[PDB]
RNA sequence: UACGAAUUGAUCCGCAGAUAUCCGAAUGGGGCAACCCGUCAGGCCCCUGACACAUGAAUUUUCAUGAGCGAACGCGGGGAACUGAAACAUCUCAUUACCCGUAGGAGAAGAAAACAAGUGAUUCCCUCAGUAGUGGCGAGCGAACGGGGAU
RNA sequence: GGACACGAAUCCUGUGUGAAUGGCGGGGCCCAUCCCGUAAGGCUAAAUACUCCCGAGAGACCGAUAGUGAACCAGU
RNA sequence: ACCCUUGGUCAGGUUGAAGGUUAGGUAACACUAACUGGAGGACCGAAUCGGUAAGCGUUGAAAAGCUUUCGAAUGAACUG
RNA sequence: AGGGUUAGUCGGGGCCUAAGGAUAAGCCGAAUGGCGAUCCGAUGGAAGAACCGGUUAAUAUUCCGGUACUGAUA
RNA sequence: GGCUCCCAA
RNA sequence: ACUAUAGCUUUACAUUGUAUUGGAUACUAACUCGCGGGCGAGGACACUGUAUGGUGGGUAGUUU
């Protein structure tokens, strides 16, 4: 299971409201281009034309204590935008 | 003015990384005395 | 890791003692050298770093014998 | 050094018999050269047996 | 805070198991540690998951063993100087500090070619004793025999 | 040359030599008598040293500028 | 600081060496004339490297600077 | 706090060697180790291969539409 | 860029 | 200046042997070097270890 959760965000929207064969997935960071392939293949029983992808890494937080401020980080991840063939949706 | 430290990270990792300090009977020496200490950075390969 | 292969003496350690009785540190050397020896039993050339104490015991007891006994005493290796 | 003699040596006789040497006339030509052997106590002990199943 | 599990016995405690990514002695080859690139046998299907693929020593290519790390204590190889002697060189500091190698639960030592002027293997404690000695006979250093014990 | 309390009898050895088979060694230089022992092969428990760790306890020891650098986010 | 390997940079103007050609001159060289040519740890001067003199600053904008002036600027040059 | 970096063709790496570094066979050396020609090592060599137009609050030779090219494989 | 010239090659 | 000492240098022993009229000559087999993948040139010298005598502000510790 590479992928992690779809991406709900004004960007995504537009681009389905534009080309509606489109849909971004994130990822785990090491999964290449073929095997996120395979895997909505798999989870959702589609055919994929081309797959782009994008390193994210965590953003840097501060987390807050009672005394003071200690430096911590989020999770890196994998974007993934999707294109199924024509004619197919998610 | 030029100052003491010009950043290069090729530099500061062949002079004071990880393998570098693993090469020598010294280097090892340092990394044990530093885990003895019980540092939380052991070389400059640990900065990011 | 200069040693003769034959008696196993190796490099000592003392003082050169002036008149005054300074004393510093010094070493005492081996005689050694290397030497090419035929080796009769197997008919056979055998080149052995010894010292001059070594070529003694050979010249005493033969070579064979000399390089059995350092061999069973781990000198030879 | 104390050689058992193996061929005819000139200047030195006794063949087959007990000769006294310099160590480095029979370390670095005679035993090289095949002539002659260094006396061991069972090589003597087998010249010993080898002239007295001549005689 | 929610949402769930739990008398059909959760959670919790004791013992035994399963799984256990990557780097690191790191050992398939490299490398700027946590990365890059491979070969051979299979299985899937350009890409994947699962094997194997280091080196040295006993050993006869089947086999066990080793490498690295880590408190102190043990043994061994090298080995200072400041200091004291109211200067300083013999001497002292000191066979110390430090560097290096290598064990075990302890290690080392141990059964007289011994001490002595009768005792009877090692080790440790109390005495002998700051004595005998030693020493620019200065500063200093400093036993053993014997006796009493632990074993 | 070194280690032995010892700054040249005992023990060790870099260099050069080198026996004996009752003999040999030691008793503080060297000789003789006397006494003691039997080198150049090896193994060996106990009584001795120490605490990273585990368990059970204690203190005419400290009480937050003290006590560990660190009672807390500490080798931060 | 020095060295090794491998890269990069240097507006514009001036001067006019070796050499070449064509004339005269020689027994032949020599030797004069004009044009050409474009050398140089050469000249003037930006970038750049350096730091002469003065002024300012001296709990400074700066633990060594700024302004004006001044040296070098195809080299024993500067620089990654 | 939420969002944002999209590549067969751009840059890099995968390939090659320099200085230098680590090593093999060997050499040296109380120990730790020091040397020593294949490998590593860019600041150099080789790199196969386009574009005009649109388009976001934030990306574009990477997304969209047209025109192409280049390498493997059946 | 060929090309010319030069030596420090 | 005093005392040492790295280095250089002299001889003896070891490495290290054989013959001839001893200390010279000669020999080759220790030992060293070159070429090719044995041959040539040397040679008991040279080199190195132990001991010994010189020299030693190159270096060190000190005194004044
Ligand atoms: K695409
Ligand atoms: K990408
Ligand atoms: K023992
Ligand atoms: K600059
Ligand atoms: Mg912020
Ligand atoms: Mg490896
Ligand atoms: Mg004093
Ligand atoms: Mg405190
Ligand atoms: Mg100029
Ligand atoms: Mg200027
Ligand atoms: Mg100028
Ligand atoms: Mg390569
Ligand atoms: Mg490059
Ligand atoms: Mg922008
Ligand atoms: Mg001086
Ligand atoms: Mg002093
Ligand atoms: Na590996």
């Amino acid at each position: 299971g590479i992928i992690i959760k779809p991406i709900i965000s004004e960007k995504m929207t537009a681009v389905t409201e534009k080309m509606s064969e489109r849909y971004g997935f994130r990822v785990s960071p090491n999964a290449n281009k073929i095997e996120i392939k395979k895997a909505v293949e798999a989870m959702y029983n589609v055919k994929v034309e081309d797959v782009n992808t994008m390193r994210y890494d965590g953003k840097r937080k501060n987390r807050y204590t009672k005394s003071g401020l200690i430096r911590g980080k989020e999770a890196s991840f994998k974007k993934a935008i999707v294109t199924l063939k024509k004619g197919e949706t998610i | 003015m030029k100052r003491t430290y010009q950043p290069s990270n090729r530099k500061r990792l062949n002079k004071h990384g990880f393998r570098s300090r693993m090469a020598t009977a010294n280097g090892r020496r340092v990394l044990a005395a530093r885990r003895a200490k019980g540092r939380a950075k052991l070389t400059v390969s640990d900065e990011f | 890791s200069k040693i003769c292969q034959i008696t196993g003496k190796k490099a000592m350690v003392g003082n050169n003692v002036s008149h005054s009785k300074r004393r510093t540190k010094r070493v005492f050397d081996v005689n050694l050298f290397r030497k090419k020896f035929y080796w009769v039993e197997q008919d056979c050339w055998v080149v052995l770093r010894i010292s001059a104490a070594g070529l003694r015991l050979i010249n005493k007891i033969g070579l064979d014998a000399a390089i059995k006994r350092a061999a069973e005493k781990g000198f030879l290796n | 050094m104390q050689v058992i003699l193996k061929e005819d040596v000139v200047n030195l006789g006794y063949k087959d018999d007990i000769v006294t040497v310099k160590d480095g006339y029979g370390r670095n030509f005679l035993i090289p050269q095949g002539k002659a052997v260094i006396a061991s106590e069972s090589a003597k002990k087998v010249l010993a047996e080898n002239l007295r199943q001549r005689a």
